[PDB]
RNA sequence: AACGACAAUGGAAGUACCUUCAUUUCUUUUUUUUACGGCCAGACCCAACCUCGCCGCGCAAUUUCGGUUCAACAUCCUUCA
RNA sequence: CAUAAGAAUUGAGGCACCAAGUGGGCCUUCUUCGGUAAGCGGAGCAGGCGAUGCGGAAUGAACCGCUUAGGGAUAUGUGG
RNA sequence: CGAAUCGCCACUUCUCUUAUCUGGGUGCUCUGCCCGCCCUUGUCGGCGCCCAGUACCUUCAUUUUCACAAGAU
């Protein structure tokens, strides 16, 4: 499955050179590992030659002729609206949002943090039905562990007198407890 | 939770090329770094070995709360120009040598006295 | 390509400033020199053998850097001789299709010392010249001629470790070899 | 470093093969046969689904080009087992000693050798399905058969490297137990 | 910073002579900076500068307490990382600092206790002029400094 | 970064090996398993003869001591790493105190993390991507190397638990799929929240 | 309360321990660390070292056959020329 | 002392008194003799070593770099 | 007081003087098995499918989300 071709006027990713992720097309392969590529972007990428190491294409082949001009390339690759298309690939995400996080502050960090935060305890665990499900350990073993106290409380450890004296003890919990706080 | 604000680094060696090596000169790979240019930022800082005495265990002084106490005691030392794309720093000391095996030993690397 | 490796210069140069050549009667290259101190030392050097003329008898008026057309590629054809193997001066014609001529010249020159082991002092590189027919020769000049000529390609790098992040402790997630 | 590529494979029809990973599984009339290539993966590209596969390069180096028929053609064999099958025939030959062969069935022994010395004993390995046959004039002869000709004729080539002899001279030697047919099961479809 | 210049120039110098009688300022700062305090008594913690006491020297800082923990103080820029964020401190008063009151000598006192509340209160009202240096991020509140990573001169806001 | 340890399937020997020789001495205590599936380059045939005569030397009269050949492929990267490291040193011998390394890989470690390889140490990645190469518990065989069997079992073994665990993760983690969602736009807006952009 | 992969004592270096010397000392005195004209160096940020001249570009033009298509034609131009 | 046309230098020159220590060398680019040869012998030139260390050549009298007050700070050398 | 191992983590914290752990498998031939497909059926181009990747957990209960007491001694 080897498969997203160079394909002229192919759309390539700009890969570590400075001119990295700036955008253009394959406008020649300047054989094994060069290329031509052209943008309308008035300041980077204009044509350049740039090395097949440092691209990606990026899956967004059009038709135009191989070594070409800017002003149909412009226009058509316009017409393609790839670049658009290209925008809403997922990849970008993070990239684009890298730029970004160079560039926040504390608050807005803190609340992109936050959001996370508001789901973690608050939405999956939170409730009833996953945590009837894994649930979490304690969950998940507090009902299991209530089939295995089926064993007191049912069964065959435990509870039908000695709960009883339990019942004691709760109270005798509580007793010491009205006491402890009452001093 | 705590400080926590400098970065552990690593004191690795003294600078060399072969029979000549510098004593008077250390090397600190300062974690996530290795990124010179970047390091050069962090220039001239003033770098701590805290380090755990062992030994008798003195804090003559009291500063601290006062009476200080202890038996961890602690070098300072400043660092001079980073080199490799890697981040080597350079790093001298206002004396001569952070011990003699503290060497490969983790260091700190405070991110001032500031300069923002 | 175009790692613009080489200079190229344009020489034009005289003969004798004596009025025993009262008129000499000018040379040109286009030359491909690192830069003009050697360039001028080609220029000469011919001019001391291929014409017997010591530079330091005679006069070159300029050398002047010499500029490729334009930004796409012409199909170069280059023509060598290079004087090793201990047995001298031996000719070789060569094929290639760039935006320049100083990256042939230079792309020769690799290819040689590689391809025939050779090194450049040792080497005239007699031409370089853009082809116009549908040939354009050589194999594989004409092999990536194709119109339509597209392709696959896999498996290889980017920095592993580094200091665009991150050396030794890398990976955190998992691992293929990616693409 | 220059363009082979890797990648697949060639097709002809009626038989089903893995077009996926380094193996090719291949079905056919006599069942299915699959194998496993190393570094056998090379310029791919399907033409039709169904219909049509080949891998016939793009670029690379000279080393490269001679695989890729090797590759197809092996693969085809694949299919060719699966489909027709294959049948050795091999005949026991002896003038100045007598030679015998029978077949265990799962494994084959053979006799006499000049008088015999040891007895060739070959287990029948999987695939290989091995017939003394004689009547219709079947002679001296053991029959290798079945959907590998790999392995048939690898237990077959093998069989002929049963019956070396050494010590006194090739030209009063010959007498063996040699390769006298390698085909296919039959004409098959 | 910021856009054509040679700037401040007059016309006639490039030149010479500095801070006669007025304090020299940190050369980075404005006042009314968050600033992020990063050792001794109270490193890591949210607070803001109000000015620098009479003489070259040091920053007040107050978060003010409740948002922060922040008790004010005489700081060191060369101590703290300076927010990009700013307010006016046109209410806060801030004009009887002296460092008289910050030797510890003098320093819990009711001036303190006074002024400090005087001073909160007045930050207060611009810290409200413009949000979320208390609403929530704080700015002021959190909790967390920094992690192992990234660390400051890849930290650019 | 503690406790360290790194997954050695697929690796380039020599370079894994010298990369983590920096590492130790940087100082840490790391740790490798999948050794069996560290790479040595080429042929068996080559790697024999290498060890052949490596192993093929002696200490003419005492030939107890020269060198010893546990021949565990964990052992052999290891004493790799060691001559990538200067032995003599007092300290890189400490170094090596550090060191950690067990062939194959003793399980119940790795659980929520463990994700964990080293950079040019991906032997793919180091090896043009069809030349030749050959695997190094297929050197052990080929010097013998005893657990090689069992090691399988073992491993067997592991990947089933790790299975086990791993599908019962599968579960969960569709829950923690489940992770809202919900109210979670209303992050703010004053001062700029793109958390939108940013992480949601 | 000194230590030991194993040369041995050795340099150099620093720490530890030290039995250690000598010196100086704070409610207006010392001490480590900040900080500071003009200085007194080193590094960042933008400007420009000109210029005759091609180069080209454009146009047309010839030669000049290539990608589209299943191929030919369109599309004598993909383009090199 | 111009040309109208063709030095540079010149951290002095002049000049001298008188006594030592040395006379086995060895190494090298270059030239070259003897002899097959020889890390051999045997000369010619320059340079070394010797009689110096430092820095380089995993190892080296003579190879590379470079010579040295004592330091300090910086940058290079050969070499990486 | 205007830095100063600082007071934490921690003789029950230790592979180490200061993020938990985000966990299992595999190939280059896949950014989800991804997948599937279609299509002048090619180098493909197009379309589709699915949730799955879209590495990735940082602990108040928050801090989706108001908000609040308390440093300075």
């Amino acid at each position: 499955v080897k498969a997203n071709y160079i394909r002229a006027g192919r759309l390539v990713r700009i890969l570590r050179g400075p001119r990295q992720n700036r955008v253009g097309v394959i406008v020649d392969i300047v054989d094994a590992n060069r290329v031509l590529v052209e943008n309308p972007c008035e300041q980077k990428m204009w044509r350049h030659v740039q090395n097949l190491k440092n691209v990606e294409p990026l899956k967004f082949c059009v038709s135009i002729s191989r070594n070409c001009s800017t002003k149909a390339l412009k226009e058509a690759l316009e017409s393609k609206k790839v670049l658009e298309k290209y925008a809403a690939t997922k990849v970008r995400r993070p990239h684009r949002a890298k730029k970004a996080f160079a560039e926040s502050t504390d608050f807005e960090r803190y609340q992109l943090r936050v959001a996370k935060r508001s789901r973690a305890y608050w939405a999956r665990k939170i409730f009833d039905e996953n945590d009837k499900k894994n649930p979490v350990s304690w969950h998940k073993v507090a009902l299991k562990k209530l089939l295995k106290n089926a064993k007191k409380v049912d069964s065959t450890p435990a509870a039908k007198k000695r709960v009883e004296k339990a019942r004691a003890a709760r109270k005798a919990r509580l007793a010491a407890g009205k006491s402890k706080t009452k001093v | 939770k705590s400080p926590r604000l400098y970065m552990k680094g690593t004191l690795a060696g003294y600078t060399r090329g072969l029979h000549g090596q510098n004593k008077n000169t250390a090397l600190v790979r300062i974690e996530n770094v290795n990124t010179t240019e970047d390091a050069k930022w962090y220039v001239g800082k003033r770098v701590c070995y805290v380090y755990h005495g062992y030994k008798i265990k003195r804090c003559v002084r009291w500063s601290k709360a006062p009476a200080r106490r202890s038996n961890t005691r602690a070098i300072w030392g400043r660092i001079t120009r980073p080199h490799g794309t890697s981040g080597t720093v350079r790093v001298k000391f206002n004396g001569s040598s952070v011990p003699a095996s503290a060497i490969g030993r983790r260091i700190r690397v405070y991110l001032y006295p500031s300069r923002i | 390509m175009v790692r613009p490796h080489l200079r190229h210069y344009c020489v034009v140069g005289r003969e004798t400033p004596s009025e025993k050549n009262p008129q000499p009667t000018v040379y040109k290259f286009e030359v491909f020199a690192p830069n003009f101190v050697v360039a001028k030392s080609r220029f000469w050097r011919m001019m001391r053998e291929k014409n017997k003329v010591k530079s330091t008898h005679g006069d070159v008026l300029s050398c002047k850097v010499v500029k490729d057309r334009k930004l796409a590629a012409r199909n170069y054809s280059v023509d060598i001789a290079y004087y090793s193997q201990r047995c001298g001066y031996t000719h070789m014609v060569k094929e290639f299709r760039d935006v320049c001529k100083a990256g042939a010249v230079s792309q020769a020159y690799n290819d040689l010392a590689s391809r025939h082991r050779a090194r450049y002092h040792n080497i005239e590189v007699l031409g370089v010249k853009s082809i116009p027919n549908h040939e354009v020769r050589r194999l594989n000049v004409a092999q990536f001629h194709p119109h339509n000529l597209s392709f696959p390609l896999l498996q290889r790098r980017v920095k592993a470790p580094r200091k665009d992040r991150v050396i030794f402790v890398k990976k955190n997630s998992k691992r293929a070899v990616v693409a | 470093m220059k363009i082979k590529s890797h990648d697949q494979i060639t097709f002809p029809e009626d038989v089903t093969v893995s077009v996926k990973d380094r193996i090719v599984t291949v079905k056919g009339k006599r069942g299915t046969l699959t194998k496993d290539l190393r570094h056998l993966q090379l310029d791919f590209r399907v033409n039709k689904k169904l219909r049509t596969f080949t891998a016939v390069r793009w670029f690379g180096n000279k080393i490269n080009n001679s695989t890729i028929n090797t590759a197809l053609s092996h693969v085809r064999n694949m299919i060719t087992g699966v489909t027709k099958g294959f049948r050795f025939k091999v005949r026991f030959a002896y003038a100045h000693f007598p030679i015998s062969v029978t077949v265990e069935n799962q494994l084959v022994e053979i006799r006499n050798f000049l008088g015999e010395k040891r007895v060739r004993r070959q287990v029948v390995a999987d695939d290989v399905k091995v017939y003394r046959t004689d009547a219709a004039l079947v002679k001296d002869e053991l029959v290798l058969e079945g959907n590998d000709l790999e392995q048939v004729s690898r237990e077959a080539a093998v069989m002929h490297q049963l019956c070396l002899v050494k010590k006194k001279d090739i030209r009063k030697f010959l007498d063996g137990i040699y390769v006298q047919t390698k085909t296919n099961i039959e004409v098959d479809e | 910073p910021a856009a054509t210049k040679k700037a401040v120039e007059k016309k006639a110098k490039k030149v010479s002579r500095k801070s006669p009688e007025y304090s020299t300022v940190r050369k980075s700062c404005k006042p009314g900076t968050i600033a992020i305090i990063l050792a001794g008594r109270f490193r890591g913690r949210r607070a803001v500068i109000l000015k620098q006491l009479p003489k070259n020297g040091p920053l007040v800082i107050s978060g003010p307490m409740k948002y922060s923990g922040v008790p004010i103080r005489r700081i060191d820029s060369r101590y703290i990382i300076a927010t990009s964020t700013r307010v006016d401190l046109t209410g806060v008063d801030t004009s009887a600092i002296t460092p008289e009151i910050f030797k510890r000598e003098k320093k819990v006192s009711d001036e303190r206790a006074q002024l400090q509340n005087a001073i909160d209160t007045a930050l207060i009202q611009a810290i409200k002029k413009d949000p979320l240096g208390k609403e929530m991020a704080g700015y002021l509140h959190s909790v967390f400094t920094i992690k192992p990573g990234d660390a400051p001169h890849r930290l650019k806001w | 970064p503690d406790i360290i340890v790194i997954d050695l399937k697929d690796h380039v020997l020599g370079r894994a090996a010298a990369i983590v020789a920096k590492q130790l001495l940087l100082g840490k205590k790391i740790t490798v398993v999948r050794c069996e599936k560290l790479t040595i380059a080429g042929s068996e045939i080559r790697n024999k003869i290498k060890y052949l005569q490596f192993l093929r030397k002696r200490k003419l009269s005492n030939p107890k001591l020269g060198p010893f050949h546990h021949r565990s492929p964990s052992d052999v990267f290891i004493r790799t790493v060691r001559s990538m490291l200067p032995r003599y040193t007092k300290r890189g011998q400490r170094a090596l105190r550090q060191l950690v390394a067990y062939e194959g890989v003793p399980v119940n470690v790795v659980r929520t993390g463990g994700r964990v390889v080293i950079p040019k140490a991906q032997r793919h990645n180091c090896y043009r991507n069809e030349r030749r190469f050959t695997v190094l518990g297929n050197m052990c065989k080929h010097v013998g190397w005893k657990y090689s069997d069992v090691v399988e079992k073992l491993e067997a073994a592991r990947i089933e638990k790790s299975g086990r665990h791993h599908k019962k993760m599968e579960k969960v983690r569709v829950a923690w799929k489940n992770a809202r969602k919900e109210a979670l736009k209303k992050m703010p807006q004053k001062n700029v929240e793109v958390l939108k952009k940013f992480g949601l």
